[PDB]
């Protein structure tokens, strides 16, 4: 048609009924979609009005814990149905942990009617139920670095400009980085079905592919927002007083050149020539293919392997009435670590026999301690204590609810981790300069063993 | 007379040790240095472990040599 | 030094104990001041079950730990 | 039987011997082993 062709509208996962959407084109990114500019306000008491902006009124069926709590019995019942296991023995680096998970899930998944997957590294005597998580961030890290590819050599993923958001490149792909495709969407279909938390993160675009819905202009925000901008002001200068003037003088085609992430350049977008000007009155054409070729035609084959995987997984019936962002909330969880919920997540079991005031004194240190501290060294405490980089985002997340217990005092033993479930052991001491520097240096360890 | 204790966060400080000592005289000097208890302690060394009762001598480990102390805390 | 391994009931035996502890020992003194068999009880540490072949610092159950115990 | 006619005791003694497991584990405890008590728990062990 025009301006409104169906790329430019608002989808279901975007809009309210009976509410006239805003106009695409006369709002900034951050009054528009403010979820663009900054991730963190994705939380599970976050209502859809402040993620997405206001609507437009008309004249002038849950939320999120109906939909993941069916979800939940849902996985479970598949969980159940099926009584087939998977053993696991995987290496604790990068190069020989990505090529021995690429032959070792080969073997199955090659529907599919797995139960439950047990792990183990290698001369560890730690085998729990915080392997499986141990493992999951270890193929995540492994997959989310950027150093090389261990044969069968381009990296996987890149940053499209938001830090954390990965979306995969092909780089001259072939018939084994299209198998490496479809064998990580595997990993997240598990990561689903078996109600943990793994940290890859994608784009949504990357998502919407997966779950079946079409891409359109607003998930192009998502993307790129520098782009999105100078887009957005590239059409309102295309119906200005004159618009003429500008592009007359601008001397766009319809040619793109790609970065080394994509390939080489010079590609027509519209064939039999590149010698078109974008002249003012096709103006939506270009942007459209513009955006249409930077994702859904270089990112064909990767993205049809890893939708292809992650149905080889689950049967094409559960993920539907899902949307992004829940889809984000069961596999990321929460994101940041925040000591509030933390705080909400805890027991204080007491077998110390003192009676410094009854204990309930320690334990306001501790607290000042924790809220205190760092991010990254926030995110080490969490996965020293639940062998997991962050929290998920309800009680049903865990399955043992965890806990800390307090010792018989030594001043000299530092705190110890019962983390093949989800307690810790910690000694009292006396003051708060001991027990700082004992935690500080316990928390720096990651390397199982008992 | 003296090893290369190392561990993940870079830390490096010189122990004195007898020629012809045993390991817990190793773990009895770490703990001294420091103050971690060797409960919680394991030296692992070469593809190989080491247990107390064997001498320091028995393992063919030289003067400046190298060792990687790994504190088995979690499970 | 105590271990408390409280039964179903409620009931509480004393234990003295050891962290250098062997499985193979454990068998022995059930039959020294028990005679209980082996084969008809299981037991329970912070919700995970022993084994014969890994030791008490194996399984991490130190001075003054809490145990469990349940027939076959 | 309905889940609402049983005491809390034994559901607390399952809970102080198997934790780190679901109330639907206590469920399937109680429609199917018919209160046997350390069978249901060795079974639970036994997976």
């Amino acid at each position: 048609t025009g301006q409104n062709h169906p790329f430019f509208r608002r989808s279901d996962s975007m809009t309210f009924l009976g509410c006239i959407p805003p106009n695409p084109f006369e709002v900034p990114l951050a009054e528009a979609i403010p979820l663009a500019d900054q991730p963190h306000l994705l939380q599970p008491n976050a209502r859809k009005e402040d993620l997405f902006g206001r609507p437009s009124q008309g004249l002038y069926l849950g939320g999120f814990e109906v939909k993941e709590s069916k979800f939940r019995r849902e996985m479970e019942k598949l969980r159940n149905q099926q009584s087939r296991d998977l053993s696991l023995e995987v290496d604790r680096d990068r190069d020989l942990l990505i090529q021995q998970t690429m032959r070792q899930l080969n073997n199955h998944f090659g529907p599919m009617a797995v139960h439950r997957v047990k792990v183990t590294f290698k001369d560890e005597p730690g085998e729990g139920s915080g392997v499986a998580r141990s493992f999951y961030t270890a193929i995540a890290q492994a997959f989310l670095s950027n150093e090389k590819l261990p044969n069968l050599n381009a990296p996987l993923f890149y940053q499209p400009g938001k830090r954390g958001f990965y979306t995969p490149r092909p780089g001259k792909n072939t018939e084994a980085r299209l198998n490496c495709f479809r064998n990580i969407g595997r990993i997240l279909g598990l990561c689903l079905l078996q109600n943990e938390l793994c940290p890859i993160t994608l784009n949504r675009h990357v998502i919407k592919v997966l779950l079946g819905r079409k891409v359109n202009w607003h998930d192009f925000a998502f993307f790129d927002p520098v782009m999105y901008e100078s887009l957005r002001q590239l059409i309102l200068a295309s119906q200005s007083s004159d618009a003429d003037a500008v592009f007359s003088a601008m001397d766009l085609a319809f040619a793109i050149d790609l970065c080394k992430e994509e390939g080489g350049g010079q590609v027509e977008l519209i064939p039999n020539g590149v010698n078109i000007p974008v002249t003012p009155q096709n103006v939506y054409e270009y942007v459209r293919k513009y955006a249409e070729h930077r994702m859904l035609v270089v990112a064909e084959q990767p993205l049809h392997a890893m939708r292809k995987g992650l149905l080889d997984v689950l049967p094409k019936n559960s993920l539907e009435d899902l949307t992004a962002e829940d889809f984000r909330l069961l596999v990321n969880g929460c994101g940041e670590v925040n000591v509030q919920m933390l705080i909400s997540f805890t027991s204080f079991n007491d077998e110390s026999g003192e009676n410094a005031e009854k204990l309930l004194q320690f334990k306001r240190w501790f607290w000042s301690i924790v809220e205190k501290m760092s991010m990254t060294e926030r995110q080490d405490l969490v996965y020293f204590w639940t062998s997991s980089p962050s929290l998920p985002a309800s009680e049903e997340g865990f399955q043992p609810m965890p806990s800390i217990t307090i010792r018989p005092p030594d001043d000299q033993h530092l705190p110890t981790a019962n983390t093949c479930i989800s307690r810790l052991y910690v000694p009292l001491y006396s003051s708060k300069q001991i027990l700082k520097q004992k935690l500080l240096l316990a928390i720096k360890t990651k390397n199982f063993g008992f | 007379m003296q090893i290369f204790v190392k561990t993940l966060t870079g830390k490096t400080i010189t122990l004195e040790v007898e020629p012809s000592d045993t390991i817990e005289n190793v773990k009895a000097k770490i703990q001294d240095k420091e103050g971690i208890p060797p409960d919680q302690q394991r030296l692992i060394f070469a593809g190989k472990q080491l247990e107390d009762g064997r001498t320091l001598s028995d393992y063919n480990i030289q003067k400046e040599s190298t060792l990687h102390l790994v504190l088995r805390l979690r499970g």
